[PDB]
């Protein structure tokens, strides 16, 4: 809770002049409704002309004061906004170039662009928009209340009798209702679910049909089912209480309160102007500040998870090419072990393959080793030093990693493939590419080398692949993780990429994340891993020759 | 809008005109409760209060008149709005299976989906939440505005020509809040579209050391746009502030006109504080819809969903193994084309076999014989036989397909397999689980084939999920058998399957695969090589590897692509 209200910190005495900005601009909205009651004051007292132009006059002054004081705050908030918006964009900038390259890959939270474009412009409308909105809906009912109890309490009490039977009819409904209530958005979001899956199994229905489309409309009848014995039996509180609120019943207790203490002498009959005037609406004026507070909790959740975006743990900086994992344990989420106590060295030279069954772990310890996260217990060193205490450049530098989903930076093919080393030539571009495979299709394409690549080009997975193979060549790294799923990830292209590798493994420490056993028989070292531990180490032959995990895995295969 | 009263079903026709005249009549009553204060504060402001109470007696006779149709209403649109829930929801669900494949584009499936999950709650209240209280506040001003005409022409004229006015001003307000809105998103979008790349690319950036540089550079591009940014939303600022300006200049300007007619004597002091109240009484409807417009904004892009919906488009109406025949086929995704002129022939009962690169129109081609899609130009045959006209239920019976994807869902292993055909007996299923190798993942699951095979209920992998599906297509008896593959290496029994669906079927029926691996074209009686949606080599095997043509290099690529391994050559 208190994690949205830190975001806003620096401004809050920005958000109290608004406030009180604001409370004061509605104050003067309701001026022309107490002038009118003085000219009413006046009207019947039959003074002068004079004395009703300069009514007139100060009529039109307040409403002209209320318009530029509207702009003038609207103005200023938009620009105290907009300079609080800047810098927390740059704050987030920040914060993207720390985070651990593991945070990217998460699942089961909002992507990034929900994170920082929609979450953005919801605090941009929380500053602007919400809460001048509520505070206004707040201090317009409470003026207007407190208005008609200093014009006469006798005819303002009665305005709680509708006031407070709305309130009983909600409480009535909302408590007999809770158990509903409290289960409707799992029902809206079940349903959206079945809607996504019967619209993704289109083309079943379309051949081979059957209870496909039977089973989506079971799911929609019970929620149509559920949503009308939810609201049915409250029709009768809905309707009821709908009435109560409506601005003709407040007239009509209005005059029914008034009228009888006005023909008796105890009411000043210009008395009840005000509650004819302003007080009729009250109903729609108490039902506005739930709106204001719903907008208000909706800009502070995307500010509570812009904070929890900057809370985040960043990566701390402690303090031929061998790895050494020495009784590394890691947690995703703590009390759930996914790596727990695996110990190994990868030797220099040596492609030491990782295999494992379906989510055995065994691409995580490749991440570890890449410092995609931090190790929870023991420590990872490279060249005998700590991957902790390894700046970013230093690190990367001898550990590179040519891993699954390939990603491209917006330029030149000459920049995509030379990122790690700008300065070299274009002919060492050149034969990095044809080291990659990829110098045939590179010249194919029309401007050549200098095409621009990004979001969207006109290469496909298996050549963006080999082009950030190229990019992994021409890097240099001593130590290479690797992801062997990226030989088969465009079948079509499986034999070139499979040649860029083959080139890529040259003299490096490769540690391969293996799905395929049969690419390993030549490893000089696998590491069978299940459950998050290491059980069997050695090669192709003496795990075979062993009896054990690796001969059942091979004779599955 | 007017998709309302199609949405609306045909049985509940009288319900709608009944909560018409209704409306009307509840506007009426308020109207006749909102002028029934002239003459009523006429008489309380006099030096005789005592004459007000008839006005009373009636203004209450009035409300309570009022209640009983606003009651009316009310239930009758709790009921209406029930139904046309119920009616758009199921009119929606039985059109999609009907509509075309080609609108199911990306877009047109997040709207699909937006209509059919999140306006359940929505279209239930619709009708009392946002049609009443609009129809109301709509038409209050005009019925006093009327109403008024008779208590004085000028006033009455004048009331009316605001209401015209008025409207305007909320359409002006309504047209610059949106635009202003979509400014605001615009620039903060241009603004984050950088950062978006910075994190897209981070692997790609920290391991190539250039994560300083080109956050460097992303800051001061930032900085810079800030700077000329403060120049932005001008128009925001009549935004709400127009509307209220004008509803309260116009208030200024009835209780100014009011004072006129009192200083020249057409109407008495207490009449113009009645006058007075009354048009504060006309103003205050349109404060209602200023409320209600964004409520109104959420349900026309709601309802612009359900009618889009509503309007895709729909299929035309119209066992041995058939011969597949194409005769200058064209299809295009939109602009970009697919096919150009494809023109081949299947003989009846041999296992064609598609190949070729990617993006190159095989799984088009497989869905143009399957019926999914329509031939853009030129004619699909089976054994002679138009596909477009095709009877539906010959059109489910003709063909059965593997799916590069398996398209199931939660629910037991064997209900999954029984969707190819319901109706087949036991001994038929065991054949089919059989010759899809399923019989191997029943050892594994824990119940066997009753297992459930849900997310919740049981994470099967690729191999198990691509061997049901073979069983799902083997089980139906369609004459036409496609096998658009997405075999994993990772499960050589999906392979094993994969060569038992093209050989150990017994059913006499046409097959056709497209593949990547070797290990099932090899039983291929013909192939076709299809580069960029065009037939560039076709015939057997061997002869197209005598030939040494384009199959016979992607033979030797993919030949020497299975035995790759690390770290030696
Ligand atoms: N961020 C995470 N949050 C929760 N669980 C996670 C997370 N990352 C990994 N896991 C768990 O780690 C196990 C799989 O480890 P991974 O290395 O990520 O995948 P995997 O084992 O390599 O799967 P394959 O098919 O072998 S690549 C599963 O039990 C996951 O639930
Ligand atoms: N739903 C779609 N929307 C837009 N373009 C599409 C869609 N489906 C396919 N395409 C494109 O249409 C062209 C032909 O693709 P396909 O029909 O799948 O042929 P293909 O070679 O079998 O594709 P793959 O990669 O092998 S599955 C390609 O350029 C695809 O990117």
């Amino acid at each position: 809770a208190e994690a949205g209200s830190r975001l806003l910190a620096p401004l809050k005495k920005p958000l109290i002049v608004s406030g009180v900005l604001q409370a004061l601009i509605t104050l003067i909205e309701l001026a022309p409704f107490v002038l009118l009651v003085e000219l009413a004051r006046l009207l019947l007292g039959g003074a002068e002309a004079e004395r009703l132009w300069t009514l007139g006059l100060t009529a039109v002054s307040l409403i002209g004061l209320g318009a530029v004081l509207a702009a003038a705050m609207t103005l200023w908030l938009h620009r105290v906004d907009a300079r609080f918006a800047h810098e927390l964009r740059g704050r987030l900038l920040t914060k993207l170039s720390r985070l651990p390259l593991g945070w990217f890959t998460r699942r089961g939270s909002a992507s990034t662009k929900q994170l920082v474009q929609d979450d953005t412009l919801a605090l941009h409308y929380l500053i602007t928009h919400a809460i001048p909105d509520a505070v206004a809906a707040v201090v317009a009912p409470v003026a207007v209340l407190v208005y008609l109890f200093v014009a006469d309490w006798r005819v303002a009490l009665v305005l709680f009798i509708p006031v407070l039977v709305y309130l009983v009819l909600m409480s009535v409904m909302t408590i007999q209702s809770g158990s509903k209530i409290a289960q409707a958005p799992r029902w809206a979001e079940r349903m959206g679910g079945e809607a996504g899956a019967f619209l993704e199994g289109q083309p079943v229905i379309r051949i081979f049909g059957g209870a496909a489309a039977s089973r989506f409309r079971r799911r929609l009848d019970d929620y149509i089912d559920f949503l009308v014995s939810w609201q049915r039996p409250f029709v009768g509180k809905k309707t009821l209480m709908d009435l109560v609120t409506r601005p003709a019943t407040f007239l009509w207790i209005i005059l029914v309160a008034g009228v009888p203490l006005v023909v008796t002498g105890r009411m000043d009959p210009v008395n009840l102007l005000p509650f004819l005037l302003l007080g009729t609406t009250f109903g729609a004026r108490l039902l506005g500040i739930g709106y204001g507070l719903s907008g208000i909790q909706t800009g502070m959740l995307a500010a509570r998870r812009i904070q929890t975006v900057l809370d985040e743990p960043e990566l701390v900086v402690r303090d031929p090419g061998t790895v050494e994992l020495d009784r590394v344990s890691f947690e995703y989420r703590p009390g759930v072990p996914v790596i727990r106590d695996v110990t190994l060295t990868l030797r220099p030279g040596t492609v030491t393959a990782l295999v494992g069954p379906s989510g055995s772990g065994k691409s995580t310890l490749a991440a570890l080793v890449a410092r995609f996260h931090d190790v929870t217990q023991g420590a990872i060193r490279v060249d005998g030093r700590d991957i902790r205490t390894l700046t970013a450049d230093e690190l990367y530098r001898r550990v590179g990693f040519v891993l699954q989903d390939a990603q491209l930076v917006h330029g030149s093919v000459a920049e995509n493939i030379a990122l790690a080393e700008p300065d070299a030539g274009l002919e060492r571009i050149r034969t990095a590419a044809r080291d990659a495979q990829i110098h045939d299709r590179i010249t194919r394409m029309p401007d050549g080398y200098d095409s621009v690549l990004g979001a969207g080009s006109a290469l496909s997975g298996g050549e963006r692949q080999r082009v950030t193979i190229a990019r992994a060549i021409l890097a240099d790294t001593p130590v290479l993780v690797l992801d062997e799923a990226t030989a088969f990830a465009d079948p079509e292209s499986e034999y070139l990429v499979q040649q860029a590798i083959n080139r890529l493994t040259r003299d490096r420490t490769v540690l391969v994340i293996a799905h395929r056993l049969h690419t390993i028989t030549h490893a000089d070292q696998i590491v069978v891993l299940d459950d998050g531990r290491i059980v069997e180490v050695g090669t192709h032959d003496e795990l075979l020759a062993a009896g054990g995990r690796y001969r059942g895995l091979w004779d599955s295969g | 809008i007017r998709t309302l009263l199609r949405l609306v079903p045909a049985e509940k026709r009288g319900a709608v005109a009944g909560y018409a005249v209704l409306t009307l009549l509840s506007v009426l009553l308020r109207a006749v409760g909102a002028v029934l204060l002239i003459p009523l504060l006429a008489a309380l402001f006099s030096d005789t209060p005592s004459d007000a109470w008839l006005w009373l007696g009636w203004l209450t006779a009035v409300t309570l008149a009022g209640w009983v149709t606003d009651t009316n209403t009310a239930r009758l649109g709790f009921d209406l709005g029930f139904a046309v829930l119920s009616r758009t929801q199921h009119d929606m669900a039985d059109r999609l299976p009907n509509v075309a494949m080609s609108w199911f584009t990306p877009d047109n499936t997040a709207t699909a989906r937006q209509a059919i999950a999140a306006t359940g709650p929505e279209l239930a209240g619709l009708v009392v939440n946002l049609l009443t209280p609009l129809i109301g506040a709509a038409l209050l001003p005009a019925a006093i505005g009327v109403a008024l005409l008779f208590v004085s022409v000028p006033l009455g004229l004048a009331a009316l020509a605001g209401v015209a006015v008025l409207f305007g001003a909320l359409a002006l307000s309504g047209r610059l809040s949106r635009a202003a809105d979509k400014v605001a998103g615009e620039t903060n979008s241009a603004f984050t579209e950088r950062i978006i790349e910075f994190a897209r690319t981070q692997q790609a950036l920290r391991a190539a050391r250039r994560v300083e540089p080109a956050r460097s550079q992303v800051g001061s591009a930032l900085a810079a746009q800030h700077g000329a940014g403060l120049r932005l939303l001008t128009m925001q600022i009549p935004g709400q502030v127009l509307f209220s300006l004008a509803g309260q200049v116009a208030l200024i300007g009835f209780a100014g006109m009011a004072v006129w007619l009192t200083v020249r004597g057409q109407l008495g002091v207490p009449e113009a504080i009645a006058l007075i109240v009354v048009l504060v009484r006309y103003l205050e409807p349109f404060a209602a819809i200023a409320d209600l417009a964004p409520a109104l904004e959420t349900t026309r892009a709601t309802l612009n969903r359900i009618q889009a919906v509503l309007d895709a488009p729909t299929l035309p109406a119209g066992g041995a193994a058939p011969s597949i025949e194409f005769d200058d086929v064209r299809f295009s995704y939109g602009d970009e084309v697919v096919l150009d002129g494809v023109s081949f022939t299947l003989r009846p009962g041999n296992t064609t076999a598609i190949v070729g690169p990617s993006g190159s129109g095989k799984t088009t081609i497989l869905s143009l014989i399957a019926g999914l899609q329509q031939p853009a130009s030129g004619r699909v045959l089976l054994d002679g036989v138009d596909v477009t006209t095709l009877d539906p239920e010959a059109r489910r019976a003709a063909v059965s397909v593997v799916f590069q994807h398996p398209y199931l869902f939660d629910g037991t292993l064997r209900d999954n397999v029984l969707v190819g055909d319901p109706e087949a007996d036991p001994d038929d299923v065991t054949a089919a689980m059989r010759l899809a190798r399923v019989d191997e993942l029943l050892d594994r699951l824990p119940d066997g084939d009753a297992t459930v095979v849900g997310e919740g209920g049981t994470a099967l992998s690729g191999g198990e999920r691509q061997r049901v599906s073979i069983a799902r297509a083997l089980l139906k008896p369609a004459p036409v058998l496609l096998v658009d593959e997405a075999t994993s290496a990772l499960d050589n029994a999906n392979e094993a399957a994969v060569v038992d669906a093209l050989t150990a079927d017994p059913r006499p029926r046409t097959r056709v695969i497209v593949a990547h691996r070797l290990a099932s074209i090899r039983h291929a009686d013909r192939v076709l090589f299809v580069e960029a949606g065009r037939v560039v080599e076709d015939g057997a095997i061997d002869e197209l590897l005598a030939a040494g043509g384009r199959f016979a290099q992607f033979w030797a690529q993919q030949q020497a692509a299975s035995e790759w391994a690390i770290g030696s050559t």
